[PDB]
């Protein structure tokens, strides 16, 4: 239950502290 | 390029705010943090318009 | 008599300058009645504060509101104002009075009957009753009268309205704006507030700094207003600049962490700088030759140089005379010599002239501090002349903290050869111009400057600042030999090495500090700020809201 | 010490005035208020305390004058822009100008 097929565990595998700054 | 663009020191006695203020009276650290302000509002503007 | 507590909902908000406004939304920062203060309400002579402004509420008549005093404790020793409300007029006047709040006799004489002042000649002004009444039982029943009371910088302001409302023993609801009354550019204290009721009640609030967007109409009246620091709603609205918000989620403000308190720390230095040794030296180099002394491992107390009688000038550069008694330094060091006293400003980072060209010459930047006094006597003597002046360099702009005494000869490009005559032989002058107790150079000023190294290394020079103790695992205020932060102290659990002092991240940011008392190292993890938002159904549907942080 | 506020002249320089235009472009001065457009009857409602009003961009609108206590709106004078038409200079020298 966390699937995201096989292809998709590919793609995401492969693709890869603040001072005002923050990440919505 | 955003962050390390704090330490850069505009031509300021010190990149360090506190610095300034710490050693400055009222009337001296305005200046130097002015130089500051205008160099971290154009790198901000700069990093927003990219 | 006794008091009792109500709310004043919208009431409190007055025109806030003389300009003409119309059709406009307009944000402004000034004194003023929260909308939804707790408000104390009177009995109707108790004496109440006076803070940044007062707010005065009241449906009584003149007969038994006669006025109103405001001041310091009230004796012949402060200037008080009394603003007293008669039949035809009102009359104001500023003094050193006692009493004078009576002119109504009854029973009570005890604090009253009484008229001892000084010379008023005060802001002794008149003109036209603040209290007007109505036509019986034809007006709305017992006409509120609200005043603003302000004093903020040479002026005593007061803001009114009559505007009549229906019988209620409460404040009542709805949108009413006072105006300018009257403008008293009275330079008095305040500090307590009375009325004179010559003895039913009145309201009393108080003014706090707040941001009101206030909406003019087209005839240019103030219609509506928010307050914006009521809720994350009004917020919400003074943000968009707006009395109607749509649906959705908007950003209105940053959150943060206060750290409540400070940590500073220190080495446990139990020594003190050798400034007797520098200014009371007794003995001063020439400046031909002059003295280079190191200070470390000491306390520094430079307040008893600065704030010293018998120096003639002390001017720091990049730093405060009054500052850098709190600042940690490293290898301070105290250039000691003597100058013919004109040559001053020539000792300057940034000048030129004999002395900063050939003799002593600082660093452009030059952070530190040059100390000098008269100090005439023992040097000029009558007959003495001991102030060996360099003068031939053959180049020039020597070098920051260089000391040339080779005297080598200054060929003049007469002969590349030996001598004396056309050679400038003697680097140095002999005419020393000491000209003993006369004329101006007479050699006073004593010259002592002071060179520090403001780097990260280890202090050596600490200031008279006494120390606290750890918090840890809280956001706090701190203070590590002239490192300063805001941020939460915790065990950093690091293997730092045996020389290195503190820690910076990929940043080049403080990432962790060493302690100077224990020697154990600690994280700086910054506070909390994240940013805040509020959810809205949107005003015309409801104006309950969620606020995400 | 002085105070520079939008506030009632309380003390004046030994300047002279002079009368209103009114209906034209004039350079003018209102107890240091200074600007240059037209003064025209403003017809506005001002409270008995107001000395001058502003629009929305928060600049000055309207002025009381300070003899007479009535009501002048400022109108900027009018700035525009100009080209000019050609059909190009190997054709004909002749052109139009839009204002
Ligand atoms: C502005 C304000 O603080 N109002 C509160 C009110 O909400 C509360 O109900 C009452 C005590 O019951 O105390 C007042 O001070
Ligand atoms: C009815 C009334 O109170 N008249 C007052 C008088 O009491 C006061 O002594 C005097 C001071 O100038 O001013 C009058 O207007
Ligand atoms: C008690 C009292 O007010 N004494 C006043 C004093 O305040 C004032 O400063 C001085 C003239 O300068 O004249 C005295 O009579
Ligand atoms: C009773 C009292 O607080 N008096 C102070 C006065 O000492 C101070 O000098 C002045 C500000 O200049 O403010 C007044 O409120
Ligand atoms: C926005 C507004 O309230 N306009 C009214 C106007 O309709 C009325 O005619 C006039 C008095 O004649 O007073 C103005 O304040
Ligand atoms: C560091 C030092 O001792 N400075 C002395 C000061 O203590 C003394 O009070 C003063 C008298 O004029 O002369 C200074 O040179
Ligand atoms: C290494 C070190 O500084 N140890 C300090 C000591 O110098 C100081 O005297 C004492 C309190 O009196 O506290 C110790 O932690
Ligand atoms: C769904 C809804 O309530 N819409 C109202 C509308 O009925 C009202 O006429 C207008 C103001 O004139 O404001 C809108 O928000
Ligand atoms: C209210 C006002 O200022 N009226 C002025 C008057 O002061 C002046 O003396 C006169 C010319 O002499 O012109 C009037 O309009
Ligand atoms: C339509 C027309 O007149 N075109 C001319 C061309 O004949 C001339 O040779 C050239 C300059 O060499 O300039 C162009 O504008």
């Amino acid at each position: 239950p966390s699937k995201r097929s096989f292809i998709e565990d590919l793609l995401f595998n492969k693709v890869t502290k603040f001072n005002g700054l923050t990440v919505l | 390029t955003l962050v390390k663009q704090l330490s850069s020191n505009f031509g300021a006695i010190s990149s360090v705010l506190n610095d300034i203020l710490s050693r400055l009276d009222k009337p001296e650290a305005e200046v130097q943090i002015d130089r500051l302000i205008t160099g971290r509002l154009q790198s901000l503007q700069t990093y927003v318009t990219q | 008599l006794p008091p009792a507590y109500t709310n004043s909902f919208t009431r409190g908000v007055y025109y806030p300058d003389k300009v003409f406004r119309s059709s406009v939304l307009h944000s402004t920062q000034d004194l003023f009645l929260p909308f939804f203060s707790n408000v104390t309400w009177f009995h109707a002579n108790p004496v109440l504060p006076f803070n940044d402004g007062v707010y005065f509420a009241s449906t009584e008549k003149s007969n038994i509101i006669r006025g109103w005093i405001f001041g310091t404790t009230l004796d012949s020793k402060t200037q008080s104002l009394l603003i007293v409300n008669n039949a035809t007029n009102v009359v104001i006047k500023v003094c050193e009075f006692q009493f004078y709040h009576k002119n109504n006799k009854s029973w009570m004489e005890s604090e009253f009957r009484v008229y001892s002042s000084a010379n008023n000649c005060t802001f002794e002004y008149v003109s036209q009753p603040f209290l007007m009444d109505l036509e019986g039982k034809q007006g709305n029943f017992k006409n509120l009268r609200e005043f603003v009371f302000k004093n903020i910088d040479g002026y005593f302001k007061i803001y009114s309205k009559h505007t009549p409302i229906n019988l209620v023993r409460d404040l009542p609801q709805g949108f009413s704006a006072l105006e300018p009354l009257v403008d008293l550019p009275i330079g008095i204290n305040i500090t307590r507030f009375q009325t004179l009721l010559a003895l039913s009640g009145y309201y009393v609030g108080y003014l706090q700094p707040r941001t009101f967007l206030l909406k003019y109409n087209e005839n240019g009246t103030i219609t509506d207003a928010v307050d914006c620091a009521l809720d994350p709603l009004s917020e919400t609205k003074c943000t968009l600049k707006s009395f109607t918000v749509e649906k959705g989620i908007y950003q209105t403000s940053n959150f943060r962490v206060q750290p409540t308190e400070s940590i500073v720390r220190f080495p446990n230095i139990t020594n003190l700088c050798p400034f007797g040794e520098v200014f009371n030296a007794t003995r001063f180099a020439s400046v031909y030759a002059w003295n280079r002394k190191r200070i470390s491992n000491c306390v520094a107390d430079y307040s008893v140089l600065y704030n010293s009688a018998s120096f003639s000038t002390f001017k720091c550069y990049g730093v405060s005379p009054t500052k850098l008694n709190d600042l940690c330094f490293t290898n301070v060091y105290a250039d000691s010599f003597v100058i013919r006293g004109d040559e001053v400003r020539q000792i300057a980072p940034g000048q030129t002239g004999k002395i900063a060209d050939y003799n002593y010459k600082l660093p452009d930047d030059f952070t530190g501090c040059v100390i000098a006094w008269n100090s005439n006597n023992l040097d000029s003597k009558v007959g003495g002349n001991y102030n060996y002046l360099y003068r031939l360099f053959r180049k020039s702009n020597l070098k920051p903290f260089e000391r040339d005494i080779s005297t080598e000869i200054y060929q003049a490009g007469s002969t590349p050869c030996n001598g004396v005559k056309g050679f400038n032989c003697y680097f140095p002058l002999q005419p020393y111009g000491f000209q003993p107790t006369n004329g101006v150079g007479y050699q006073p000023y004593r010259v002592v400057v002071l060179s520090f190294e403001l780097l990260h290394a280890p202090a050596t020079v600490c200031g008279p600042k006494k120390s606290t103790n750890l918090v840890k695992n809280k956001c706090v205020n701190f203070n590590f030999n002239g490192l300063t932060g805001t941020g939460v102290l915790t065990e950093s659990n690091k293997k730092f090495l045996p020389f290195q002092q503190f820690g910076r991240d990929i940043a080049d940011t403080t990432d962790a500090v060493r302690d100077p008392q224990t020697l154990e190292i600690l994280d700086i993890t910054p506070c909390s700020f994240g940013g805040v938002s509020v959810i809205t159904p949107g005003t015309n549907t409801s104006n309950q809201v969620a606020v995400l942080y």
